[PDB]
């Protein structure tokens, strides 16, 4: 892999966050309901510009940071964006259950998010459609979409390991008499 | 003398900007009326300028001869009440 900048993005992604609260500053003042001015937009809301600066820091500090202290790019690392995000999130709230439980399943959520490759997109070529399937003709290396009506024995001992049942040669082959 | 012809779009521009402020300001609707008259007079305007006199034409018959006619011719008849603009009610925006 190649590592990520830690500091670079945490800056970009703090700024970010910092419009982002300053847009939603703004259209709350907007939107809500008694005598208001440009005053209220940063007095009257409710924390929207630490609950988007906190968030984007937290999210893109952990996951660059995992990302190069496991060294490898993968779905841990937004497991544990997630939870630094819940963690943020949920100490608004000033209780240690609730927060424990914000960490936790925020976490769980963006988890799932890198497991499935943390995009709502599609990759659209590592797909089914647009990749082989079907039954691989001769003797070729397995991919992911493909099947294959007998397998290597070699690759089976690889992929789980010997024991428990399962070995190089068959039982009666291996025990079979040399005559 | 060639030049004084020069920047007649962007004054049309310029008054476009100004009768959309005017319409969004004024007190009474039907000034407000009034000066969406004036801009698509300018809108006719631009038209001629960049050779569609025909659509300045259809324009001031259709939008201006019927649309706005129509439009006083609710206002006159309907109780629309407003809120003048102020700095308590829109500075939020
Ligand atoms: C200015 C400098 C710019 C700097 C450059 C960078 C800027 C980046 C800015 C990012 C965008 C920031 C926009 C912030 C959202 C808008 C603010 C907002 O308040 O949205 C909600 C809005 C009003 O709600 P409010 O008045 O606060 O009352 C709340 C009570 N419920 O009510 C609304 O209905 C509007 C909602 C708008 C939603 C937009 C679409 C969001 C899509 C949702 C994502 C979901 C995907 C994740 C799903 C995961 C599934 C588990
Ligand atoms: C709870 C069950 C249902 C949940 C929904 C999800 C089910 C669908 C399965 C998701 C499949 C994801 O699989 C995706 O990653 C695999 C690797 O693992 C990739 O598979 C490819 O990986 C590359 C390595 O990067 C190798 O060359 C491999 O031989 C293959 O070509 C494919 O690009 C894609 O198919």
């Amino acid at each position: 892999f190649h590592p990520y900048n830690t500091l670079g993005l945490a800056t970009q992604s703090a700024m970010v966050g910092l419009g982002a609260g300053v847009v939603a500053a703004a259209a709350r003042n907007s939107l809500a309901t008694g005598p208001r001015n440009i005053l209220t937009t940063f007095s009257k809301s409710g924390g929207v510009v630490t609950i988007f600066t906190g968030a984007s820091i937290a999210y893109v500090f952990t996951y660059c940071s995992a990302a190069n202290l496991r060294e490898r790019k993968d779905g841990w690392n937004h497991m544990w964006a997630g939870a630094a995000t819940g963690a943020v999130l949920g100490a608004r709230t000033k209780l240690v259950p609730a927060f424990i439980g914000w960490t936790v399943l925020c976490g769980a959520a963006c988890g799932l998010f890198g497991w499935t490759g943390a995009r709502f997109n599609a990759d659209r070529k590592a797909s089914l459609e647009q990749s082989p399937k079907g039954f691989v003709q001769e003797d070729a290396h397995q991919t992911f979409w493909e099947v294959v009506h007998r397998r290597p024995l070699s690759l089976t001992v690889e992929q789980l390991g010997e024991g428990r049942g399962i070995n190089a040669v068959p039982i009666a082959t291996a025990t079979e008499a040399p005559n | 003398m060639m030049y004084l012809t020069y920047y007649f779009i962007e004054i049309t521009i310029f008054l476009a900007i100004l009768c959309t402020i005017f319409i969004i300001s004024a007190k009474n609707p039907m000034v407000s009326i009034l000066y969406m008259i004036a801009l698509f007079v300018i809108a006719a305007m631009y038209l001629y300028l960049i050779g569609l006199g025909i659509f300045s034409l259809l324009y001031i018959m259709i939008y201006i001869g019927a649309i706005a006619v129509l439009f006083l011719f609710i206002i006159t008849l309907l109780d629309i009440n407003s809120t003048e603009l102020s700095v308590k009610s829109n500075i939020r925006d």
